[PDB]
RNA sequence: CGACUCUCGGCAACGGAUAUCUCGGCUCUCGCAUCGAUGAAGAACGUAGCGAAAUGCGAUACCUGGUGUGAAUUGCAGAAUCCCGUGAACCAUCGAGUCUUUGAACGCAAGUUGCGCCCGAGGCCAUCCGGCCGAGGGCACGCCUGCCUGGGCGUCACGC
RNA sequence: CUAUCCAGCGAAACCACAGCCAAGGGAACGGGCUUGGCGGAAUCAGCGGGGAAAGAAGACCCUGUUGAGCUUGACUCUAGU
RNA sequence: UAGGAGGGCGCGGCGGCCGAUGCAAAACCCGGGGCGCGAGCCCGGGCGGAGCGGCCGUCGGUGCAGAUCUUGGUGGUAGUAGCAAAUAUUCAAAUGAGAACUUUGAAGGCCGAAGAGGAGAAAGGUUCCAUGUGAACGGCACUUGCACAUGGGUAAGCCGAUCCUAAGGGAAGGGGUAACCCCGGCAGAUAGCGCGAUCACGCGCAUCCCCGAAAGGGAAUCGGGUUAAGAUUUCCCGAGCC
RNA sequence: UCGUUCGUCUGACUUGGGUAUAGGGGCGAAAGACUAAUCGAACCAUCUAGUAGCUGGUUCCCUCCGAAGUUUCCCUCAGGA
RNA sequence: UUGAAACACGGACCAAGGAGUCUGACAUGCGUGCGAGUCGACGGGUUCUGAAACCUGGGAUGCGCAAGGAAGCUGACGAGCGGGAGGCCCUCACGGGCCGCACCGCUGGCCGACCCUGAUCUUCUGUGAAGGGUUCGAGUUGGAGCACGCCUGUCGGGACCC
RNA sequence: GCGCGACCCCAGGUCAGGCGGGACUACCGCUGAGUUUAAGCAUAUAAAUAAGCGGAGGAGAAGAAACUUACAAGGAUUCCCCUAGUAACGGCGAGCGAACCGGGAGCAGCCCAGCUUGAGAAUCGGGCGGCUGUGCCGUCCGAAUUGUAGUCUGGAGAGGCGUCCUCAGCGACGGACCGGGCCCAAGUCCCCUGGAAAGGGGCGCCUGGGAGGGUGAGAGCCCCGUCCGGCCCGGACCCUGUCGCCCCACGAGGCGCCGUCAACGAGUCGGGUUGUUUGGGAAUGCAGCCCAAAUCGGGCGGUAGACUCCGUCCAAGGCUAAAUACAGGCGAGAGACCGAUAGCGAACAAGUACCGCGAGGGAAAGAUGAAAAGGACUUUGAAAAGAGAGUCAAAGAGUGCUUGAAAUUGCCGGGAGGGAAGCGGAUGGGGGCCGGCGAUGCGCCCCGGC
């Protein structure tokens, strides 16, 4: 967030002073002088016209909040896990009825593309282009004050391409497409892996990024991850199939 | 998308730079697309308009009406052209304003400096076409 | 039935809330360092074909000049060669110029366009080869370096 | 000369809703509550019983760990001599 | 009741998802139809003419009947109180759409010259004069006006300022002061030097600056004319004065 | 403020202009009078959104639970632990 | 307010604005991550829409893992009982026995302050075999803590508004 | 009846020159309150703050130990984190409150005065003159011996010896940094509604360009722009990159040794007392007055005191970027902010109109339409206006004109009323409104073809 506040001096650039009691009017401060309509009008209240606001907004609010580094990492792990489950992506709102396999992984030949037409053509072999079109035709002006606070157009979310060879040109080939985002594999971002707080961004992994996702996040072993002091969280259940638990021979 | 951190993407500042522009800038904004054939000839897509160009409004309520420009009226963001004109209640005749982006320059008033401008805007387009 | 009162709807008023806006504000961030005795900031008065304000400018007065762009200004009129050019423009920009009375304000003062003194381009006649009318321009305060003219047996040497 | 009427012009204080009484009960003096008396459109000009009428966050008194002016044998300081 | 908690309704953003909208969005109005116990919601019709809603997460300048609350509007009071000092107006005629209020004439009256007359100081600043007038204003009215609009007008050797001092005020050197600022006789080669001579020099320098009065002191002007508005003495005519 | 009736009217008289004294200061033939409708301490801005145990107000629905004016201490009794 | 329809005060009516918010410290409760650890918060490298994000250090920075004393200083030598959830074993079962977390109650032990005590050894002033205590500790015989978020409460700030 | 020189001081409209005032964010110095808190209040707190008075810059200030520490010690200044709400200070009450260590950002150290040319002021300024021109050179005056230049600064240094090692300038051409200008992809194709196509359908295209803005309604492709970069013009440059000519000394430095000297800042330190301030407590800084030094010495080592030892530094002269601050100014960029009673007081001729003698106070006020196409003309009226008409998609959007709420008023239609009305619960009578207000379809059968 960027900070926002009212002026330190709002409402307090009038030199008013209450009339006191005995003038058949309330005891609120009133502007001095004469010759204007402003003379005798209330001031310095938050109830006045032209006075303060109650408890004025100040720049030293808590704008930025802190989350533990290990909790960010755990959350990125859960978001990556949720990218792999087709029902989660489809629930989350991506048109995937024609993508070949999950997790959707394309060859490194994608890394070399340069042009946006080439990126579209690449999406055509895959099933992503239904989603990309969904964003492209769902772009529309943001309702409300956002259409004058420099937040004119909104759109949907399209596939998130992840690449492994840094300095590749797919970052520039895919940029112009509305709703489609491109990430590097070292620095995954939660705002992309789970927009809106909802799980299951439709991620398209390139073949370079996919094979080093293990080298980056590691496994259930100390120091296996490229990140220090981090191992994958373990779930509170190994198998979450209540059907199989309850209907197992032991339980039944 | 925008990468240069010197050009504003603010609606307020852009509307300032538009509606407060001086005449030397209003000329550049008063640009019109060339006709398809004259585009084919001069290898340019748009040109700022002149005193005596032949324009052919394509989208106003006066579609299809060819007319020479008679008064490019930079204050009200309009141009007055021959005979594309209406009648007041009393019967006086007044030229209407058509925004320059709604006309196409069918025939062009070749000044020598215009020839130079067409050369520059031609080779700029084509040196990046090739 | 009718008048009056209360009341419901329809329509009309008064009034400008709400709804949609916004060349404005606020907040954060970044780059730079540039006023003035070579007269600043501020103030006053003027200045446009038709202007009062605001914006601009200073008796060259909503501008002069160079450069850049390249055919306008515009509410009305007008002159416009101003059009393949030494070139329009309430255009941009900045080096050449102008910059009224004031104001630290500086000849003296100031409810005064008050009262002075000096130089002096230029002209007149000759009371001389001098004087009169001048265009302009000086004349403040403390201070430094130097120079000029000076003062005091403050210390002296030499002298009548 | 006004006040009254007429032409013309034309405000303000004030206003919870409003305006007939008796007795009772009640925050111990009700326009509203209870039991009665009654109660018939709409206006005119007065008047000063009432509306515990308007004017004013009572000045009389008290409370305040609020002041202020003044005094002195109050407490702590100070110019001056 | 004071109070506490839970679940929800509603306003405005942000990250997401699903949508509506020139075949009519937002808003607002309705003796329209419903849903919920309720906050509230959904639909219908009209005006409207360009945007808007729903769900999840989350955030907030988030919900009004009071505060002699603040700003703006509107009522009843109410066509009511009221418009009453300064004696007084009346009749013809003219203009005009329109006259108790304008203009001319006539008559009656008042001010009664320590005035309701003729001029000035300060103050005002164009109110002065002419022509025209839709509105507003002149607490009734208006053809009218000190109103609105466009024009015009203020002439100085002699009238004043300017000059000199009064009470007093500011100040150069100096004394004080943290510095702005405060003291002027404190005596300092004092602000200024002066006069005769320049064909140059001599003599003097004493209570030593500036400001301060349109009622103090004071170089000089009178008469007659003249303009829509200037002048008595500002212009013209004559005659003077410094 | 107006009307009538009054006080003084050659004097410690009435008055214009100039000028001096400016806030805990001025000035007072003394009333705490006057110092620009303000005076038992002017007015303007700022510290300042002064403080308040005191008065007034404190914004949506439903469901559920639901009291106290009593002890002890306090310059403590309108208050707080 | 014990008590309001009150002859108690505010309210003529309408529309819009209008009053427990922000920040710091602390605390309980709850959620999440890790868990004798936990925080990357000041910096550094990266960052092709980005004040974001990601990486980095820490071998001792904050808190926590040790406390008692004013201080010099010293600094936990290892726990039993009664009731207990729950499990287990025996019986046809009723009933009986065993292990018994948490928590509650009881008694102790060890560290330290104060007191008391004193074999040996030792650098003669130190140690400390044994024995202690109607004393005191915010101790130990349970490692649970750190960080973030939310509400509530106390306090400082204008601090619910006038 | 003198001529001289020095000192000290005059007056000069002398020649040449520097000063004063303005802005307030940030910065430096002085001065300096109280409201408040302590539930009173007087020390304390507010606060070493607000106000007052001055002074600068792009940053200012500080800065190269008379430091801290007690360590295995480190090593200028400034800022951030931690130290730490801790030690300390406080009617030990309210409260207040730093530093060392450590980690980071950036790091650069320097020059004077004194003993030191004495064959000899080697120095500096000014007038004039020249040239190559931010200076150099010549000449003449002056400053100066009461000391200019050079060497030196404690880490040293001066001397003496030594193989030795180290030093110079001018050109070009860029890069780099800054400003400016110009240029740069793609539909305006067909149909429909529409006043307007930027809407819907269909057929297509660009995208290293779908930031934003304009254009007659939701415009990637109409326009300005955005991405990639390209081109050219001008600046300061004083940073380095390579080329070219110029060849680095008997001077200076460094290094090694020697042992002889070894010079170091005064009403200053330091001490008493007073006042203020601090966390600084037998006194943290500062300041006034008095006392007033030291050279085998002086200041520190957070409890005053004397002695012994130890750790440490060298004041009383000066300069110094970087990291840091920034409601002012100039130029930019962004926003989970405000949307005309909001947000700056000011969206607008807002610090304006207006008030006050003056210090000062100080508002209100935004929206026609796509385009004025701003209503010709006819007629009633004295006129404003009305009624027809016309422009427009609509003017009932008609110059305070987008929509147009309630309060409140009028007219039309209905309803009801014996000193209130309104409201709750019953229905009843009027209205007004509801066809999802209320159905006609299922099974069995026979054709007649589907
Ligand atoms: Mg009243
Ligand atoms: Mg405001
Ligand atoms: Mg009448
Ligand atoms: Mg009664
Ligand atoms: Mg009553
Ligand atoms: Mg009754
Ligand atoms: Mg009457
Ligand atoms: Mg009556
Ligand atoms: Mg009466
Ligand atoms: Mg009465
Ligand atoms: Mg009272
Ligand atoms: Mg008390
Ligand atoms: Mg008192
Ligand atoms: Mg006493
Ligand atoms: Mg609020
Ligand atoms: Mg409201
Ligand atoms: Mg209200
Ligand atoms: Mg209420
Ligand atoms: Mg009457
Ligand atoms: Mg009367
Ligand atoms: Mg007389
Ligand atoms: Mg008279
Ligand atoms: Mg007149
Ligand atoms: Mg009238
Ligand atoms: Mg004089
Ligand atoms: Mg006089
Ligand atoms: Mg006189
Ligand atoms: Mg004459
Ligand atoms: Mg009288
Ligand atoms: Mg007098
Ligand atoms: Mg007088
Ligand atoms: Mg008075
Ligand atoms: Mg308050
Ligand atoms: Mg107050
Ligand atoms: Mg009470
Ligand atoms: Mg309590
Ligand atoms: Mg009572
Ligand atoms: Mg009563
Ligand atoms: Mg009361
Ligand atoms: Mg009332
Ligand atoms: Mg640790
Ligand atoms: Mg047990
Ligand atoms: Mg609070
Ligand atoms: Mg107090
Ligand atoms: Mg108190
Ligand atoms: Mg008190
Ligand atoms: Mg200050
Ligand atoms: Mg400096
Ligand atoms: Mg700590
Ligand atoms: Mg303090
Ligand atoms: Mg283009
Ligand atoms: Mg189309
Ligand atoms: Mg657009
Ligand atoms: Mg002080
Ligand atoms: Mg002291
Ligand atoms: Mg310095
Ligand atoms: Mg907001
Ligand atoms: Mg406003
Ligand atoms: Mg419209
Ligand atoms: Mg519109
Ligand atoms: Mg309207
Ligand atoms: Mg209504
Ligand atoms: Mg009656
Ligand atoms: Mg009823
Ligand atoms: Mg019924």
């Amino acid at each position: 967030r960027q900070p926002y506040a009212v002026s330190r001096k709002a409402g307090h650039q009038t030199s008013a002073e209450s009339w006191g009691t005995g003038r058949a009017v309330s005891r609120i401060p009133r502007v001095g002088g004469g010759g204007t309509h402003r003379a005798g009008q209330g001031a310095f209240g938050n109830m006045c016209r032209g006075g303060r606001m109650f408890a004025p907004t100040r720049i030293w609010r808590k704008w930025h909040r802190r989350v533990n580094v290990r909790l960010r990492r755990v959350a990125v792990a859960s978001a990556l896990a949720a990218t792999a489950v087709p029902a989660i992506v489809t629930a989350r709102g991506h048109r995937i009825e024609s993508v070949p396999e999950f997790p959707l992984v394309v060859s490194d030949s994608a890394e070399g593309i340069e042009k946006t037409a080439q990126a579209i053509k690449v999406l055509k072999q895959l099933g992503a282009y239904a989603d990309a079109e969904k964003a492209k035709d769902s772009v529309g002006i943001r309702p409300g004050k956002g259409k004058m606070r420099n937040r004119r157009y909104i759109n949907r979310k399209g596939p998130l391409i992840v690449y492994g060879t840094e300095g590749s040109k797919i970052v520039k080939a895919f940029r112009n497409l509305p709703g489609v985002d491109v990430a590097n594999v070292e620095r995954l971002n939660l705002l992309d892996l789970a927009p809106g707080g909802h799980l299951g961004r439709f991620v398209i992994w390139t073949e370079s990024a996919f094979k080093k996702l293990d080298e980056v996040y590691g496994s259930f072993e100390a120091s296996s991850s490229k990140k220090k002091g981090f191992v994958l969280p373990r779930p509170k259940m190994t198998n979450a199939d209540l059907g199989r638990l309850i209907n197992s021979d032991e339980v039944q | 998308m925008k990468r240069n951190p010197r050009v504003t993407s603010s609606r307020r500042k852009c509307r300032k730079a538009h509606f407060t522009a001086p005449s030397s800038v209003r000329r550049v904004l008063m640009s019109a697309a060339l006709s398809s054939e004259l585009r084919h000839k001069y290898n340019v897509r748009s040109i700022p308009i002149r005193k005596d160009d032949e324009v052919q409004v394509v989208r106003g309520t006066y579609k299809g009406r060819e007319g020479k420009v008679v008064q490019v009226y930079r204050r009200r963001w309009v141009i007055h052209v021959e005979r594309i004109t209406r009648e007041k209640v009393n019967g006086s005749t007044v030229n209407v304003g058509i925004h320059p982006s709604k006309v196409i320059v069918t025939k062009l008033k070749l000044d020598k400096d215009r020839k130079a401008l067409l050369d520059r805007k031609a080779r700029g387009r084509a040196a990046d076409k090739a």
